[PDB]
RNA sequence: CCGAUAACGAACGAGACUCUGGCAUGCUAACUAGUUACGCGACCCCCGAGCGGUCGGCGUCCCCCAACUUCUUAGAGGGACAAGUGGCGUUCAGCCACCCGAGAUUGAGCAAUAACAGGUCUGUGAUGCCCUUAGAUGUCCGGGGCUGCACGCGCGCUACACUGACUGGCUCAGCGUGUGCCUACCCUACGCCGGCAGGCGCGGGUAACCCGUUGAACCCCAUUCGUGAUGGGGAUCGGGGAUUGCAAUUAUUCCCCAUGAACGAGGAAUUCCCAGUAAGUGCGGGUCAUAAGCUUGCGUUGAUUAAGUCCCUGCCCUUUGUACACACCGCC
């Protein structure tokens, strides 16, 4: 617990990361998505709306200060 | 000294302009309502005035 | 089933104005637009690149709600907190200039004229403009 | 588009003397140099028309080198004369904006030419002293002891 | 016209006020003037707070002095002449009044 | 309007009238038991009246000191000629009233009367002409360097209170 | 089927925010300064403006227009301002136009929910005194 | 708490109660209206507590003697 | 029926403890729309018994100087981590909350004055308000403090604070908490 | 207060009292407050709504050309009393809870016998004595100083951040002031110029008549930032531009562009506080030619804990001891 140093643009093996398993797990938020991928945060909100307009994850909240998603039903 | 130095300071504002009515003491001057009283001469002159302590 | 603007959110009813606004062009935009703040107690320029059109909707609706503002009434409008650095917060006014410019842009647009008092009132064209837009955008946020 | 890292992205440029850091936006990027801040490194950015979301690692050269000649030369690109640093200059009249090791060695000049001619505000810097006038009774002790 | 005065009354104590208002409201009613009822101005607190001590030492005791004033309208609109009518005022200390003509 | 002062300034200034003009009268009728100012004002013209202990006193000589006095009150607050009338009236009970009594007792102490016999004496008088009660107090310095503060009391008192206010005469 | 003079007027009140609710007959329609009950800021709490209807019922507003004009205070007291006026004010055109057993049988939903709409806050604010910062806070004191 | 009462009301409940017992009864308001016209009481609020104190003799006088 | 924030019922949440079953306040008398109400609850004592949870919780959450009166955003609050919980666990947030707060409770303490060995000399076991109070004051200051210096914001922290305390996983502060107190008053007996 | 009772009956203080807040769809009223109703409009309407909706648009004391006081104002009257019920209590004084109720403890002001060698002679044409009184310790004028800085302490303000900062939009107050004897100095609308600070004309207001429907802040809703002394913090310092004043340097204040310091919740200790309270948060008055990080008030948002105890710190009462009585700062 020094410094985070996440990265502030996407890559090759974080991309695909995101575009597997994100839309796999019930509470998808710009922070649990930033710690779970060490991305900045700005990319979590920015990806995260790239895949709500694609139409893997579900919007709920839409708020500023929290914006909620989810994955999508199954079966 | 003469005429042009005795009163030619120029004195259309601050303390030394104004006044108390009542004691020509400059500190604690109360100019609200036109009053130009002193803080303690208005506390003694207050129920001539006709402020009366309420609350 | 008639809309009037007060029958719709005021918040997304100015941003459709705004756009309007945006795409019929003929409103005078002041060459500094993109160089002075907004307010004295701004300490950045607004983000938005069309901020002249977001205030001129908001000018305009604000003189639909009540007439006879001035620039001394607008500038009170979009006043707000300046925090004054290490001394407390207090209150401020807006640009002077920017509100007078965005007034004299809207009656160049020709829906804003002065009273028989001072300040400014609306034109019924400004009316009819304002109101089908909240039409439009009364239909939107139905459907 | 938030899509992967271009392949020409710097993590840390060298822009003038002294290197910015790309990671972070570039308006908030080329604050790091010395004589710009802020509302600077925005006008320029609007009178040098980048997408201001980008970041500034991803800037290309001739889109770095354009901000560059744009900040350093606001008086023929419409920079308002109110806008700059030295502003009717002390020494030779002319407005300019300073924004690299020349803002140091600028204030070096102005402090030295008050403690040549020795004005009290260059007493005060020679002394090390606050001068602008605000009491030293009982604060400013850090930076004595 | 045809005349239509109106008389204020301004003073610091309500019971004298209040006489000195329905005195006249009663004198005028049997001379058959159209009295408008006496409207009631919102009252004007004059508030002074001072310290007590004529020092500075002390515990910071403040004196919250209060000067009520109190001021009431009323309107008598006569179809004829009112000044003829009205010549006497009664008056007692510390009521002032004020004549004012309808064009004011 | 633009010549008329608003309301507010009008009341302080008159209440600041009744003040001085009650100073200047204390200052100047005070060996004559001078117990108070009345004033009567209306539009036209100001009318005042100084309650005092001895009218026979207060105007001198064919009433020259009233008419001086009037003249004076004239010139220092710029009263127009022929609006100001004074008149001179008799306080009646003048035992119940707290500033003739304090003048008497400053009167006999001035005399050089012993401060037990003179505060004795004033109490006597203000229960003889009919209170519910009184208190004096004397204190300061006689013959001595340390001060010295007598009180004398008799009847009821009240201190505390609104009734405070029109039930105790203070001097 | 077009008896006038059917009309009633009721203020509610919350911390010097006075509203005035003109319950007039006609249609279902509640507005407040001009505008309806949804887009009224804050959206939070809209619920609470909201809460005269959900539990009494629409179809018993439908019988009425209701227009309040609410001049005081801040947000939240508009708010209480607002759903307290509303509340009074159909119980009370109740009171007056049809029998008190309606008025009986929705005010004792309306009391048993909150009393908060049919009776207003008392509390108003406390005078500062001039030895702290607040009402009751007192300055800080140092003895060394 | 804080409701003990004064002798300045009870000393005024207990003679009226001695010189007004047929006239006076065992309700409150009926006694804040008798008491206005007995005696001149100066201030409303000691006038109702003074007819709260006598309801509340009058009851127990009703059942057992007291020392008024 | 009453659908706090338009939804999560309250008929279906049950207090499985009768020493907080009258303390807690989900029942469909308590049941409100929002948690929401300037209902004096500090009057007198014991009122805010009656005073919903939901409510209290609310107000508990607005604390450490910077937000005090900020009741709107500690509403929106509770709202993101009520539908966070909800969508991450599976049943009614109220019901988690109710757990929470049976598991957050304290049942015990110890308090005296004089010559501690420990912490404090004699255990004693705590009133079912103070098991409510101290509950919603440990949940409370458990989420401010994981949401103090990391991205993670005040709805997610307060969210796996609950989640956590209704269970038992010995990450959550609360939990901890009562832990060591208990600890102490078993040592300090 | 009740009771015991060589006491009985009282008085001051407490209470009572005055002011303030909370309720009166009850009274008196209001073109300097308005509200409904109605009439002209202006717009959305046309599907047609048509007693449709919005209007702080204009009007109906333009006195012949509506009523009414609910909202507002301010007067008189009311109302709350431990009054009703249950429980506890000598079944007394009273206490607890509940019902009906707007309210079942709203805040202040006033405030005893006395004491403090407490503070003020720098409030006074309050004042004894002493000092000085023409090279003045009088009085005036010019400049400086009251700010001066190795350091210690007190009241404070701003922060340490994402419960956030920035940007934009939406949206709500109440106290209260406002043109001057002297006295020179008012609050400001509207239009125009500038980016801002500001500047220039044209009014209104001596005031519920104008500022003003005080478009306040916090907050609410959207944008970006993303745990990084970092887009937090704005200290220090450079340059420039305005305002008041006779005069701005030792920077008066304000504005604009630049550097960006500690500070990552603070040791020992310690302060304030029980409901519209703490706290967050702005707005008035006083000071004022220019001036608020102060103070005095006001409003907005709005809690946690407690309905107890003498543990700590104090104070009071009783008993007790006393060589004290100028009273322990004593006597010796
Ligand atoms: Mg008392
Ligand atoms: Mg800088």
């Amino acid at each position: 617990r020094d410094k985070l140093n996440n990265l502030v643009l996407f890559d090759k093996a974080t991309y695909d990361k995101l575009c597997k398993e994100v839309p796999n797990y019930k509470l998808i938020t710009p922070a649990v998505v930033s710690e779970r991928l060490k991305i900045r945060g700005s990319l979590a909100r920015a990806a995260l709306q790239e895949l709500l307009s694609k139409g893997l994850i579900k919007l709920v909240s839409k708020h500023r200060a929290q914006v909620i998603y989810t994955r999508n039903t199954k079966g | 000294g003469h005429q042009q130095l005795y009163w030619s300071h120029p004195r259309k504002f601050g303390q030394g302009s104004r006044s108390c009515r009542v004691c020509s003491n400059r500190h604690g001057l109360i100019r609200k309502y036109g009053l130009n009283m002193c803080r303690q001469c208005f506390r003694q002159y207050a129920k001539d005035i006709g402020f009366i302590k309420l609350d | 089933p008639g809309v009037t603007v007060k029958d719709v959110n005021q918040q997304e009813f100015v941003r459709a104005l705004a756009a309007f606004l945006k795409k019929s062009g003929k409103l005078k935009v002041p060459e500094w637009v993109d160089t002075v703040k907004l307010a004295k107690h701004k300490e950045l320029a607004p983000y938005d690149e069309n901020w002249f059109y977001t205030r001129a909707a908001s000018t305009a609706r604000h003189l639909y709600l009540r007439g006879g503002a001035g620039v001394g009434s607008m500038t009170k409008i979009y006043g707000g907190r300046q925090r004054n650095g290490v001394m407390p917060s207090h209150f401020s006014r807006g640009s002077k200039s920017v509100a007078r410019r965005v007034l004299q842009a809207l009656e160049g647009l020709k829906m804003v004229e002065k009273d028989q008092d001072g300040g400014r009132k609306l034109t019924p064209q400004g009316q009819r403009d304002l109101d089908r837009i909240a039409g439009q955008v009364a239909a939107a946020n139905k459907k | 588009m938030s899509l992967v890292i271009p392949e020409k992205f710097q993590h840390i440029l060298r822009v003038l003397n002294t290197n910015i850091d790309g990671r972070r936006k570039i308006a908030f990027a080329i604050t790091a140099i010395k004589g710009v801040g802020r509302r600077y490194a925005h006008v320029v950015l609007r009178k040098a028309d980048i997408d201001l979301t980008k970041r500034a690692g991803e800037l290309t050269e001739d889109e770095v080198e354009r901000v560059i000649t744009i900040m350093q030369n606001p008086r023929q690109y419409k920079i308002p004369d109110w806008f700059l640093n030295r502003q009717k200059d002390v020494k030779d009249g002319k407005y300019s904006q300073v924004l690299a090791n020349g803002l140091d060695n600028k204030l070096r000049e102005d402090l030295e030419r008050l403690k040549k001619i020795r004005a009290h505000r260059g007493l005060r810097h020679f002394w090390g002293l606050r001068v602008r006038g605000q009491h030293t009774k009982t604060t400013g002790r850090r930076g004595r002891t | 016209a045809i005349h239509r005065i109106r008389i204020t009354l301004t003073s610091r104590n309500v019971k004298s006020l209040e006489k000195v208002c329905a005195d006249l409201i009663r004198g005028a009613k049997e001379k058959n003037l159209k009295v408008k009822g006496p409207v009631r101005m919102p009252t004007k607190t004059l508030r002074i707070t001072t310290r007590k001590t004529p020092c500075g030492e002390g515990s910071k005791t403040w004196d919250r002095f209060q000067m009520r004033i109190h001021k009431r309208l009323i309107d008598l609109h006569s179809p004829s002449e009112i000044v003829k009518q009205i010549t006497s005022i009664s008056i007692e200390p510390g009521v002032e009044v004020e004549v004012t003509i309808a064009d004011a | 309007m633009a010549v008329q002062i608003s309301k507010k300034r009008k009341f302080v200034a008159d209440g600041i009238f009744k003040a001085e003009l009650n100073e200047f009268l204390t200052r100047e009728l005070a060996e004559d038991g001078y117990s108070g100012v009345e004033v009567r004002v209306t539009p036209t013209r100001t009318e005042i009246i100084i309650l005092a202990t001895r009218t026979q006193n207060v105007l001198g000589e064919k009433g020259r000191r009233i008419r001086e006095l009037t003249a004076v009150v004239q010139k220092r607050f710029g009263f127009p000629e022929g609006s100001v009338e004074l008149y001179a009236e008799k306080v009646a009970t003048r035992g119940l009233c707290a500033i003739a009594q304090a003048e008497s007792l400053r009167y006999k102490l001035l005399g050089g009367l012993a401060v037990r016999r003179a505060c004795y004496g004033v109490l006597r008088f203000i229960m003889e002409s009919g209170a519910k009660g009184c208190e004096v107090v004397v204190s300061g310095k006689l013959r001595g360097q340390r001060a010295k503060s007598m009180k004398f009391v008799d009847g009821l008192m009240i201190h505390s209170g609104d009734p405070v206010n029109y039930y105790v005469d203070t001097a | 089927s077009k008896g006038p003079l059917q009309s009633v007027q009721v203020f509610g009140r919350k911390k010097t925010a006075t509203a005035v609710a003109h319950c007039k007959r006609g249609n279902g329609l509640i507005k407040v300064n001009g505008r309806p009950l949804e887009m009224i800021e804050p959206r939070t709490l809209q619920y609470k403006l909201l809460e005269p209807v959900l539990l009494l019922g629409k179809e018993r507003f439908a019988g009425v227009d209701i227009r309040v004009r609410v001049k005081g205070g801040g947000h939240v007291a508009q708010i209480y301002a607002i759903r307290q006026s509303i509340s009074k004010a159909l119980v009370a055109y109740y009171q007056k136009y049809v029998d008190e057993a309606s008025k009986k049988e929705i005010k004792d939903i309306l009391i048993q929910y909150d009393r908060t709409l049919l009776v207003a806050d008392p509390r108003r604010c406390e005078s500062k005194k001039f030895g702290g910062p607040g009402a009751r806070a007192r300055y800080q004191k140092s003895y060394r | 708490m804080g409701r003990v009462r004064t002798k300045t009301v009870k000393k005024a409940a207990r003679v009226i109660i001695e010189k007004y017992y047929t006239r006076l009864g065992n309700d409150f308001h009926t006694n804040k209206r008798v008491c206005e016209e007995i005696a001149i009481i100066p201030s409303k609020k000691l006038r109702n507590k003074i007819a709260g104190y006598v309801t509340h003799l009058m009851k127990r006088i009703q059942r057992g003697p007291v020392r008024g | 029926d009453i659908k706090l924030f338009g939804k999560w019922s309250t008929d279906d949440v049950q207090i499985n403890d009768i020493s907080l079953q009258d303390y807690i306040a989900v029942k469909e008398k308590y049941a409100k729309y929002l948690p929401h109400s300037a209902g004096r609850y500090a009057a007198k004592r014991f009122r805010k018994a009656q005073c919903p949870i939901v409510e209290r919780l609310t107000n508990s959450m607005m604390m450490h100087g910077r937000n005090n009166g900020k009741k709107l955003m500690t509403v929106r609050i509770v709202k993101h981590a009520f539908e966070i919980i909800h969508l991450l666990t599976g049943e009614n947030p109220l019901q988690v909350l109710v757990n929470a707060i049976i598991n957050s409770g304290p049942r015990e303490d110890s308090t005296r004055i004089g010559r501690a060995g420990t912490v404090r000399r004699q255990a004693v076991d705590v009133s079912p308000l103070r098991r409510v109070n101290q509950a919603i004051w440990l949940l409370c200051t458990g989420a401010r403090e994981a949401a103090f210096r990391n991205i993670k914001t005040i709805a997610e922290c307060l969210a796996d604070e609950l989640i956590n305390a209704a269970k038992g996983s010995s990450n959550s502060y609360a939990i901890k908490k009562k832990d060591e107190l208990e600890r102490v008053a078993k040592s300090n007996r």
